[PDB]
């Protein structure tokens, strides 16, 4: 397959900026339309609206093509509108590209990527910020072979979302901060949403590794009352606090959240000193892990197979 | 007899009183099966979202403070997405895709919640909008409950 539109800074493409290519893309396309973004750093805030369906934005590699911005809550943006790139168009695919927000930890919430696009795939991407890096807002999403890095609540929202074979990398935050890989925001138990992390690497960056004892990292904290997160068949580095999970605000959500761990490995995977919250579960029964697979949580096959991306449908690698 | 299905739906929602009021507003309530109650409930939720979109536009049109306007614009974008998602929810219910119905009703619900989350600290949310968010949430919850009861 060849690209339908090319973005490049050296004049060799169809457009100089990503925003222009997205605007010129067809509305309600019944087939995949591909925008290729050549190597370079593109300082823009891009939006892929609901009418821009089945759009694939693909770069020259996750180290080579970068979309960057620095909107943030401290400077007066909402979290929702702080995203460097935001996509809600059904069937969105993002690949071989970096989305970053360079605001830094002192600017509080500053989103790199926001996704509210159903049946979306993020493949071989690098998503880079600090607090609130990845706003997996809503709808069904699949992240594969990607790098997501941040500090406080760096994967947050209320998508039905599976991360598979991603490296989730906690980095050195600001003074006195505590890292949280997830802040899952399911408000209502009738919602079939949640975050599932499977066959992933949850590790420390080189700047966090020397100072693990100063800056703790937890798997998650319950942003909302029915927070629902499971980490399974994954490697957990020593950065992961023995307690595993952190309070949001005292005893808020501790009985109604559902946080699970199933068959993890690595120096941070031991569960004997985990929180004793009623809502926390060491899962040993595979039938209790199954709801968090691609097949059950995001109905993935019905739409993943036509993307070409690799996925594991069930529990085991 | 009251539609027995109402006794399975309303108690599972976060606002049973509102659920009852909404379902009883159907003159033909007793003739409706779960799918019928579902379509009615999506229609109610979408109409509320549409009205609130206009409320937000009106609040914006009298605002000059950039931070407040940014909060309203976020609310506006979220309601636009919620309206779109509820529109698609109807087709999913018709097709019997109850998994997609739940996901899209969940997304719509979260449009109102994202508006709510955007008003943390000053400038504070207008009471009118706070109530309209909670209403969309309550209405979308009727849809979510029905989506889980369907086979």
């Amino acid at each position: 397959i060849i690209a339908n539109a090319v973005v490049a800074q050296d004049g060799t493409g169809d457009y100089q900026t990503l925003a222009e290519a997205v605007a010129a893309a067809p509305d309600k396309s019944k087939t995949r339309y591909v925008i290729y973004v050549k190597r370079g750093t593109y300082k823009e805030n891009v939006e892929v609206a609901s009418n821009k369906m089945n759009l694939m934005i693909v770069g020259d590699g996750m180290y080579a093509t970068t979309i960057t911005g620095s909107l943030n809550v401290v400077d007066g943006s909402t979290t929702f509108r702080s995203a460097t790139l935001a996509a809600v168009g059904q069937g969105f695919i993002l690949q071989d590209i970096c989305i970053q927000n360079t605001a830094g930890p002192a600017k509080d919430q500053a989103v790199a990527l926001r996704v509210g696009a159903d049946m979306s795939v993020i493949n071989r991407c690098r998503i880079d910020a600090y607090q609130d890096t990845l706003y997996a807002h809503s709808q069904r999403q699949f992240y594969r072979d990607s790098y997501v890095t941040g500090t406080v609540d760096f994967i947050f929202g209320n998508a039905a979302v599976v991360f598979q074979k991603c490296q989730l990398v906690a980095r050195k935050p600001g003074k006195y901060q505590q890292n949280m890989v997830t802040a899952q925001g399911r408000t209502d138990p009738n919602q079939a949403t949640g975050t599932s992390i499977q066959f992933c690497n949850i590790i420390a960056s080189s700047d966090l590794e020397p100072v693990l004892k100063e800056f703790p990292t937890y798997l998650g904290r319950p942003w909302k009352e029915y927070s629902r997160t499971v980490v399974m068949e994954s490697y957990l580095g020593g950065l992961i606090n023995p307690a595993g999970w952190a309070e949001w605000d005292g005893d808020f959500a501790l009985k109604t959240l559902y946080y699970g761990e199933f068959m993890n490995n690595g120096p941070g995977a031991g569960t004997s000193k985990r929180v004793k919250w009623p809502g926390y579960h060491v899962i040993t029964d595979p039938a209790k892990a199954m709801p968090f697979t691609v097949a059950k949580l995001i109905q993935g096959g019905s739409w993943l197979r036509s993307t070409g991306v690799a996925y594991v449908d069930g529990l085991y690698d | 007899f009251e539609n027995h299905l109402i006794s399975e739906i309303c108690p599972k929602t976060r606002n049973p009183s509102l659920c009852l009021q909404a379902l009883e507003s159907d003159p033909r309530s007793a003739s409706k099966d779960l799918k019928g109650l579902g379509q009615f409930s999506i229609d109610i939720a979408q109409a509320s979202a549409k009205q609130t979109s206009k409320i937000i536009a009106s609040l914006t049109n009298q605002a000059t403070d950039p931070k407040l306007k940014g909060r309203y614009e976020t609310c506006s974008e979220n309601y636009a997405d919620a309206i779109d998602s509820l529109g698609q929810a109807k087709q999913f219910l018709t097709s019997g895709d109850y998994n997609s119905l739940n996901i899209y009703a969940s997304a719509a619900f979260d449009g109102a919640g994202t508006c709510e989350d955007s008003f943390e600290g000053p400038p504070n949310i207008p009471t009118q909008l706070h109530q309209a968010d909670l209403k969309l949430e309550d209405l979308c919850d009727i849809v979510l409950v029905i989506s889980n009861l369907l086979p």
